[PDB]
């Protein structure tokens, strides 16, 4: 869409109607006439539009009321509280940009972010964009989290987030006109090359595709259709919808050849039938023929019984040579029935094994993007956020995606190796215990208002536990922590002196012997200016891979790559990093997966602040002070950069609500 | 609320390969056992079939006889009323094949034949033998 419609859109809001956050904090409007909605509207719009047209510079509401006309700049009072809900909730002046109005001199309210990567980073941008104090602990000794940037010399490759999904409604457009990202669009050109070394062909490459495509919609058929949701009482995954629907392709394809031999046997038996009747046929035409030759030996002049028998036994012979050519007239449709049939027989197989293979391929691309095997996957949920794609090609970050959370962080209080070890959270405020990382046992501690925790789900779900809550979450929070899957995905970056690969090819597969290693050096980018090939591990093969050292998983490389480009034509790689995010004590894994058993409901429960209990007892409940955003805690934009970043705007607006009030929702 | 072209999915058949752990590939065993047993039977039926042909080797050419093609007649000679009473005692009211015996006498003719010397020649007589075999 353009025009006022147009940033809706690109904030990820209806154009037309008022959003539930809205209702909330305009209960009086939306509860009210239709005219005063569009108002509402046009007026939330065009705002939202003055901020896109130039997110680099703060948008006030002067400048916002300066720019709407009439009937619209009338009402003041309303043009003000809609501005102040979307600076509040961080549709507007986030990220970046020029303050306009200096920030208050006298701070309020105190918050501790744990974590400083892209939720924590953009969290406490906007807490103190609005007046609170704030500072973040970071166990690493760098910002950006799994915003992971490998430097060396000229070569740059991200070793964590990578790829910004389309600019259509994404919040890093705004944040890309306000850093130098240098992006860069992927060519979606993906040849495969089997594991001998030799390019599917196109014959190939499209069928089997189009099979994968199939199975598929199949699988969501079963789920959808089919209420095939729970199999035994266990909840059922993708990975076995998916056997499920290529067994019954193969079963299928026996089916039909059991129906088309059926068929054969039918007519070969018709056949067998009339040829029976024919040699019995042939047998009394013998027998007759005799007899008319005794009875022609009686020779003329002949009394009638003897001229009868002659001529009788004439016509009964040439009535059965009548129907024995009719049979044999019969016989050769059933022989040219039979020789069409064993023509057309239906195909042998589903797949051959050259083509399962390549399936496992896209089934390995699967994983990859879910950083999961699809067994572990919710039939059901998997796909939940698939309503929110962004539109626009996906694009790579080419000067390398830290450039961002390092942006983030200028102005900011970071102590860095500093591992949280304890959050305590009470009636009257929290305290946070951290120790440094590379001298662990010297302490530390923060006071603090509230705590915004943006630990990774990873982190969470440590047994035993990395950091300790006091008191203890609530079982709604532990369980929903505990239904979570959090996958892993590791790259193997390849830094090489010269370019031996297809230049204007981005990417391309690698088609692995077997199933169970469908994931392991599946598929090479070509994204960075220096020649670099960057190759993922994903599915089973990512965490199997990790106990596996460094100079083996670069030997299976080169095989693969010489195997395709010829040995005479793979150098020796000048520089490797291999990732083992799962083995990353400050991640244990990649991202998020919608986990069979769970749902997106699981990463709302993620997002709900901890409000403890009183200290003086039958005294008033208190405020919420623990919070918590990252990248499990935003349901519809979940294992991303983006959905991080939203979730941080989240809880800034939530806290800042919470400490400093609201007074647009008036 | 359909499958996407060119899958099968059936409510039954989804029940029966999930029922059990190998359930799937016992369906798909007794899919192979079937299909072989079936080949079978056209191996056997196929050679079977090529001996009933092999007897059959010279069709039926010697055995033929020529076509008498003799013109209808209006004219009954005794010859042919006797040809005639012989071919209704071997043939009932099969019409067709006693006109082929006489020869040179039309289906109609006969018809006929029938009712005129029916009381001459006896023909309900001649009928009822023909009956009793
Ligand atoms: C291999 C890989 C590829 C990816 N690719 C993409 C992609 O292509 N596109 C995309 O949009 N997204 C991608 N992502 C996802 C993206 O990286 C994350 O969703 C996002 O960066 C998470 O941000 P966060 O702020 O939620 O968590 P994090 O960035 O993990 O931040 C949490 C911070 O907490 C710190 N921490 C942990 N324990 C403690 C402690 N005890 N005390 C203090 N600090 C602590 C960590 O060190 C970290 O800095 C990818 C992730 C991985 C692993
Ligand atoms: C985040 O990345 C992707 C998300 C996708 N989401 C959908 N949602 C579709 C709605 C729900 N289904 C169950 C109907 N479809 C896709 N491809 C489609 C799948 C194949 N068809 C064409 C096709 C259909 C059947 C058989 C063969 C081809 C069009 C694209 C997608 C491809 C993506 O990256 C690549
Ligand atoms: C219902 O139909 C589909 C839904 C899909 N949903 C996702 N979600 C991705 C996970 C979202 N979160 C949880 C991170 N990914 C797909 N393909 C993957 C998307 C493209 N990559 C390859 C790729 C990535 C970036 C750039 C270029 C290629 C592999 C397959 C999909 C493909 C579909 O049909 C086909
Ligand atoms: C080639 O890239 C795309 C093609 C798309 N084609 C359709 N065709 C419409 C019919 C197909 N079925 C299977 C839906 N819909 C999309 N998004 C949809 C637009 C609106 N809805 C409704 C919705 C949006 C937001 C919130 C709630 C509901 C879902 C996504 C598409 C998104 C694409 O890039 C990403
Ligand atoms: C969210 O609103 C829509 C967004 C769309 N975005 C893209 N592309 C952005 C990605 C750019 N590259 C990487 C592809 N393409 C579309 N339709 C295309 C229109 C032409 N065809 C055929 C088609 C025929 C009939 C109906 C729909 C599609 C395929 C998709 C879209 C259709 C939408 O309305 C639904
Ligand atoms: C929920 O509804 C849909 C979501 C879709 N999402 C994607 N995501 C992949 C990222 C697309 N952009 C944002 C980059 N792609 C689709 N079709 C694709 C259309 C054709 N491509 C291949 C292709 C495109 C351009 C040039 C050459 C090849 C594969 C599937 C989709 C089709 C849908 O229903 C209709
Ligand atoms: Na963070």
């Amino acid at each position: 869409p353009s025009g006022v419609e147009g940033a809706a859109f690109q904030s990820r809001l209806p154009h037309d109607r008022m959003t539930s956050q809205e209702a909330a904090c305009f209960p009086d409007i939306i509860s009210g006439p239709q005219q005063t909605q569009k108002v509402f509207l046009f007026i939330r719009n065009r705002t939202l539009q003055l901020w896109l047209d130039n997110p680099k510079i703060q948008l006030t509401f002067e400048a916002t009321l300066q720019q709407l006309e009439a009937p619209y700049n009338s009402d003041t009072v309303l043009v003000h509280r809609v501005h102040s809900y979307l600076e509040r909730h961080g549709l507007i002046n986030f990220g970046i940009y020029k303050r306009i109005k200096p920030l208050p001199t006298k701070k309020t309210g105190k918050v501790i972010i744990i974590g400083s990567g892209v939720s924590g980073l953009a969290a406490a941008r906007q807490l103190q964009s609005f007046g609170m104090d704030v500072t973040l602990l970071e166990a690493r000794d760098r910002v950006g989290g799994r915003v992971a940037t490998f430097r060396k010399g000229n070569y740059v490759a991200d070793l964590g987030a990578m790829v910004v999904t389309g600019l259509g409604g994404n919040p890093m457009a705004v944040v890309s006109k306000q850093v130098n990202m240098e992006l860069a669009k992927i060519k979606q050109k993906c040849p495969l090359y089997e594991a001998n070394g030799q390019a599917v062909p196109k014959e190939k490459d499209e069928m089997v595709e189009q099979e994968f495509n199939r199975l598929l919609e199949a699988t969501s058929y079963l789920s959808h259709q089919l209420d095939f949701n729970v199999l035994n009482n266990k909840p059922v995954s993708l990975g076995q919808a998916l056997e499920v629907v290529i067994q019954l392709q193969e079963k299928h394809v026996k089916d039909e050849q059991i129906e088309h031999w059926k068929k054969i046997v039918k007519t070969q038996e018709e056949l067998k039938e009339l040829l029976n009747k024919m040699v019995n046929l042939k047998e009394k035409i013998k027998e007759l023929h005799q007899q008319y030759k005794e009875a022609s030996e009686v020779k003329p002049p002949r009394d009638i019984t003897a001229e009868f028998l002659v001529k009788s036994k004439h016509r009964d012979l040439t009535a059965l040579c009548k129907e024995y050519d009719e049979l044999a007239e019969t016989q050769g449709k059933l022989e040219e029935k039979l020789q069409e049939l064993e023509a057309n027989p239906p195909s042998d197989v589903y797949l051959s094994s050259r083509d399962r293979q390549i399936l496992d391929w896209h089934f390995a691309n699967l994983e990859f993007a879910n950083a999961t095997p699809l067994s572990t996957l919710s039939l059901k949920h998997w796909d939940q956020d698939d309503d929110f794609e962004f539109t626009g090609s996906h694009l790579t970050v080419r000067n390398g995606y830290s450039c961002v959370p390092v942006a983030l962080a200028e102005g900011l209080d970071i102590k860095l190796n500093t591992a949280v070890r304890q959050v305590r959270y009470t009636a009257s405020g929290c305290e946070v215990i951290a120790v440094n990382t590379r001298s662990t046992s010297q302490t530390f501690i923060y006071k603090c208002d509230a705590v915004l925790c943006t630990l990774p789900l990873g982190v969470l779900k440590q047994q035993p536990p990395a950091v300790q809550f006091v008191p203890p979450l609530p079982e709604w929070k532990t369980s929903a922590v505990q239904r979570m899957g959090f996958g892993n995905l590791n790259k193997v970056v390849l830094c090489f002196d010269r370019v031996f690969w297809d230049p204007s090819v981005n990417l391309f597969g690698h088609v692995g012997s077997t199933t169970a290693s469908r994931g392991e050096l599946f598929l090479f980018w070509n994204l960075y200016k220096a020649p670099i090939l960057l190759a993922l591990v994903a599915g089973e093969a990512a965490g199997i891979m990790e106990n596996i050292s460094d100079d083996v998983i670069v030997g299976r490389c080169l095989a693969i790559l010489k195997g395709i480009f010829g040995s005479s034509a793979v150098p020796q790689p000048k520089e490797t990093v291999v990732s083992r995010w799962r083995a990353d004590p400050w991640a244990r894994g990649s991202y998020s997966y919608v986990a069979a058993g769970s749902s997106g409901n699981d990463y709302d429960l993620m997002a709900q602040p901890i409000t403890p209990g009183p200290s003086i007892p039958g005294a008033p409940q208190p405020i919420p002070r623990l919070f918590f955003a990252g990248e499990h805690t935003i349901r519809n934009y979940p294992a991303t950069v983006h959905g991080a970043l939203l979730s941080g705007l989240r809880e800034a607006g939530r806290i800042a609500d919470q400490f400093l009030g609201a007074m647009y929702t008036l | 609320r359909k499958p996407p072209k060119g899958m099968f999915l059936s409510q039954e058949d989804v029940e029966a390969v999930s029922a059990n752990a190998t359930a799937a590939t016992t369906v798909l065993r007794q899919l192979d056992m079937e299909l072989v047993s079936v080949k079978r039977q056209i191996q056997n039926i196929k050679q079977t079939n090529s001996a009933l042909k092999e007897k059959l080797d010279g069709g039926i050419e010697p055995y033929r006889l020529p076509e008498v093609i003799q013109k209808c007649n209006a004219r009954w000679t005794t010859e042919e009323q006797l040809l005639a009473v012989q071919a209704i005692r071997k043939y009932g009211r099969d019409f067709q094949a006693i006109s082929d015996v006489i020869g040179n006498k039309s289906v109609v003719q006969v018809k006929n034949f029938f009712v005129n010397y029916r009381r001459r020649f006896n023909i309900d007589e001649v009928l009822q033998e023909w009956e009793a075999e």
